[PDB]
Formats: structure tokens, C-alpha cells, sequence
């Protein structure tokens, strides 16, 4: 079905150069890798398109911001850390924490930690604004221990299951 | 409600 | 330079600190395949309207299969929350394909239309569906569940 | 381990009881490709809006019936045009709405652009494109409009959209 | 059994039982499934977009080389004052370019600039045009509308530049 | 007075 | 608006 | 508001 060279703009989304584009916009003739890359870019779009949540802190990442808050460095405000923590909750999946939770021996202290993080992930899923309201109310040592344990879990899930 | 979760968070950390 | 493991699951939150690749052009195809599965699961979960470890062990199926034979701490108020999830896993189209194979006036057609309407109604409003499933006579609820479970089993096993 | 069949169609519901693989990293590509398809199908129904608010519209429930499931939307619409199979006007308007949800304006515009600047097809294409777009903003209002159309005019609107449907697809 | 439907590859087959082709993804080659996903993704997204409407029926008022041109052509042609483009219709295409852009890619561009570099302010403006357009695109269009000729022309010019930058490399 | 959940109640009874 | 489309549909077809 | 953006644009181009 005649393999041609895919349009780079089409790979990233939708080509906007009208008919003056001399590239393939027809998927039937795309190598499979072009088609895999495009889907990832599109999924990102579909996901940002369902969001009505809301300087150089960008260099830090959501993770760097939160570690800074915990480590009392870089002057991270409580509000900015609740906001980032909501971004981190959004990234996790209860179902994963549940399988971690299931490995724990009966009456392990880590079990209660896991259930509370699930409550935040779920609470953050229904109303992230109200969840940020909550994270702001927490005592600052309690907020730092909470963040800490979620980054622990985040790092833990990602590297192996 | 969200106080349910605050009560809990205090306890676990 | 390998795909960022955090990126495969979603979005990397490590900022400029990250050593790994975030550029989908340079990824092996399998990374890209795995990533779209995480991403599709996420897109789905966030269009939803939603010990407790013993229940998780069983699974929604385990939980429902229990309540039918009245054991393993099986309850109504919970069996209905399980039922709700089962129905979310099902869609109408498969039931219709099953419905198209029954001869005329064959009684299964009526169960199929009831399940279908349970699916559709579960999609409008899971709470009022659970409210309704929690309102049924135990023996009749156990029959609805029994039947939906069968339907669920057989769609997959071929 | 082999991928879990249930999981290929969505999400396993069997707990630890299940002997199959739920770990996407140890899956053949093909299982990963099929799953992404069942999953897209599910996503599209939930955000489908019109695919859910149709409980409340007349002529809709008849499309869910045995005889018409076998026909499909296209069959139902051909039967309306053809005056076989006893199809209510209000059913073929709902079916019509379903056919338009399935088409993409930009395919018509590329068909539109191949035409000459005297082709009578250009007017039909632009009317069709305006149905696809209206139906996307507001299909209740579009189903309503469809039903006001004189039967003969409506049947022509359907016949042209069916033809367009085909030309886009096989070539 | 059979080949992939081809009505299914593009979305969902509507031919019901009469169709002889395969609707069963298990028996489909990988490429077909890849193509389907692409068509299906394009639809999902389109269904979340707020239509900027049935303004194709308005080819009565005679401005119809907006397809051959494309959004970029139209924007480029509004800028160098050629091909008669209404401010109003170039505000429209502008909104279509900003939908096509990702804020995160721009944020990445902003890193590679020195501090106090005047581009940081442009990137940041571009970014919140992207952010504004994602929510309310009538207003963003009606804002771009109430923007002086030479401000609008400039804004777009840097948006196209960035747009090009990001893709080619 | 007719809601979908109450017809579906009676629907389930008449069927099972 | 939708009246506009009714018009053009009759004028076509 | 959109007000702040109107200013921001004008100032920057
Ligand atoms: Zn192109
Ligand atoms: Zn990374
Ligand atoms: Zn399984
Ligand atoms: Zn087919």
C-alpha cells in the first residue's frame, strides 16, 4: 500500500501547511514507528484537553520542588508544594499502591501509610482544588512526612513491579 | 469528610 | 539513551535533572506500546464518577462469586459496589451479538436486555444503579449477578 | 506468562486468583495493540455525550433491537430510503446522527478540493460538512432539524451521506 | 478468517451483519491496529474541541482558498498582507495554531535562553495564549480581535516561528 | 412520576 | 442558525 | 483576567 515519508507535523498532531506539504498524511502508508510516536503525542493532547485544574522552578520538576520543600531549600512556599503534590498524586494510580499494600505482612506499619496515600490520590481525583485546601491545612512536619512517603512510593512503583 | 482524611493523616505521620 | 521509566508510565516529573530519554522519536516500539497502555488507563480512570485488602485479594469477580454462595464476609451493600464495577467492564454490543444467536422467544433474550439496560443505566448513574441493586430481593439480586457473571465469563473465553 | 485475556479487553477482575500476566512490560506487541483498541472504544463511549443522552430521544430505542442490530445504522438508513423494513422517520434521524458521528469533515474537504469549480457536488459536500459539524456541537438539535425535513429531501440528504461514507472508506 | 474491515479501521463498521470482513482485533495484523488507533485518537480529541461554527456553508461570501493554504498559509498570508485575509479569520486560524502547540515544548525552549534575554517574555506570552485558548477560545479569538494590526501580526509571526522551530528539530 | 430506575426495578423482578 | 441549515438543505437535494 | 494578557502582549510586541 505504497510506503511514503510521514509528515513531521502530522506525527506531532495535525499538519497545518495546507496543500503545500509534500509529505505523507496518509497513515496507511506510514512505517509503524511513525504511527507509535504520533499516538503518544496525541494521548498527551487528549489528557491535557481534559484539565480545568488551573520562574525557574521548571528546572527542578514537580519532584525537585517537593524535595526542596521537605529539605527546607530553595524557598518553596507551602502553597507551591501543595500545588506540586497535587501534580504528583495525579501521576499515581491507586491500583498500583494496592498491590504494594498486598505484599505487606499483616499489621505492618507501612500498610496504614499506603491507605492514606490512596485516600489522597482518590481525593485528588474528585476535587484537586479541595485536596490542595486540605494539604495546606496540614502541620508542616506532617505535610513533609506525607510528601516524603508519596515520593518514596512514586520511586518504588516506577523502577520495578 | 475531608476532615475524615485530615484526622487520619495526623495519625499516620 | 533509554526511555525514562517515569515517562513510560505517564509524565516524568524530574525536570532538567533527568538523565533518561523523553523523546518518543528515539524509543524502541515496545516502550511506545507500553506507554499508550498506561496513558489510556489514566484517561479512562479520570472520566469516572467514583479487611478492604481481603476484598481486593478476591477481586470484583471473587467478591461476587462469594455472595452467590454466602461466605467470605460477603454483603449486599458491597456486592452491589462490585456488581457496578463488573457492569463497567461490560459493553452492550457483545450482549447483542449473543442476543442475535438465540432463537425466537428463547427466554435468555429477556435476561440479555436486562443486563444491557443494567450496563446503560450503570453508565448514567452508578449510585442510583447500586441504590437499585441494593433494593432488590436477595434471591433476585443473586440471579442478576449470576447471569452477568456468566455473560462476562463467556464473552472472553473463545 | 501469557497476557490475561480479560486484561486485553480492559481490566482483570479476578484478583490474585488469576494465573495470567497483567504486566504490560512482558507482553507481545500484538496483545498491546489489541488492548489499545478495546480501550479507545471504551473511552469514546464515555465522552460520547450524544451516545449517552440518547436514552431521552424518540426513535432511538428501536435501533437497539435484534432486527436492526443485524442491519446496522447503514442498513437502517438504506431501509428508510428504500421503504422496506418499517423504519420510523424518527429512527432514521437518530441513525442519520450516528452516521454523521462516524464521518470526518476534513475527508470531505479533500474530496471537495478534487472537484471542478463548476461541479454540483461542491454544494452537496458543504451541506454534508455542515451536518457533521452541527451534529458534533449539538446532535439533539441536529436530530430535531433532520426530522423537520420533508421525507423526500431527508432521504436525499441520507443517500448522499451514505455515498460519501463509502467513497471515503474504500479509496 | 478474513481481512480487517476497513470501515472498522477508520472507526466502527456500520454495516451490521452483512459485512463479510473482520471486526475481531485478535486476527488483525499490527499495522491495521496502528492505523485504527490513529483515526480513533483524532476523533476523540475532535469531540472535546469546542466547534468554532457550520461556516463552510458560508462559501457564498467568497473566501475559499483557506483549505489549500492551511492555517499556516493563511497566517503567513495575513502577515505579508497578501491574499485578502480578514483579521477576523486570521484570529480564527491563530486559535487553531495555538491548539496545535504544546506549552511544555515552549518551556523547554525557554531554558536554552540566557537570563534577561528578551525572548523569555515572548515565550511566556505565547505560553499563556496557549493556556487561555485551551479553556475559552471565543474570548481568546475576541481578544486577538481587539489587538492592534501590528501587535497581532507580530504575535502570530513569533507563534509560527516557534511552531516551525519545535518540529524541524 | 416515572423514573428509569423504578421501571428497571420491576423489569428485573418480572425477569428473574 | 439551524434555520439557516434547514434553508440550504431544501435548496440542495 | 484576559485583561492582563492584552497588556502583556502589547508591552512584549
Ligand atoms: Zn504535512
Ligand atoms: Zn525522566
Ligand atoms: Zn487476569
Ligand atoms: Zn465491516
Amino acid at each position: 500500500m505504497s510506503r511514503r515519508n510521514p509528515c513531521k507535523f502530522e506525527i506531532r498532531g495535525h499538519c497545518l501547511n495546507g496543500k503545500r506539504c509534500h509529505f505523507s498524511h496518509n497513515y496507511f502508508e506510514w512505517p509503524p514507528h511513525a504511527l507509535l510516536v504520533r499516538q503518544n503525542f496525541m494521548l498527551n493532547r487528549i489528557l491535557k484537553s481534559m484539565d480545568k485544574s488551573i520562574t525557574e522552578e521548571y528546572a527542578l520538576g514537580v519532584v525537585g520542588v517537593l524535595e526542596s520543600y521537605i529539605g527546607s531549600i530553595n524557598n518553596i512556599t507551602k502553597q507551591s508544594a501543595c500545588v506540586a503534590m497535587s501534580k504528583l498524586l495525579t501521576e499515581l494510580n491507586s491500583d498500583d499502591i494496592k498491590k504494594l499494600r498486598d505484599n505487606e505482612e499483616l499489621n505492618s506499619p507501612k500498610i496504614r501509610v499506603y491507605n492514606t496515600v490512596i485516600s489522597y490520590i482518590e481525593s485528588n481525583r474528585k476535587n484537586n482544588k479541595q485536596t490542595i485546601h486540605l494539604l495546606k491545612r496540614l502541620p508542616a512536619d506532617v505535610l513533609k512526612k506525607t510528601i516524603k512517603n508519596t515520593l518514596d512510593i512514586h520511586k518504588s512503583i516506577t523502577i520495578n513491579n | 469528610p475531608f476532615s475524615k482524611l485530615y484526622k487520619e493523616t495526623i495519625e499516620t505521620f
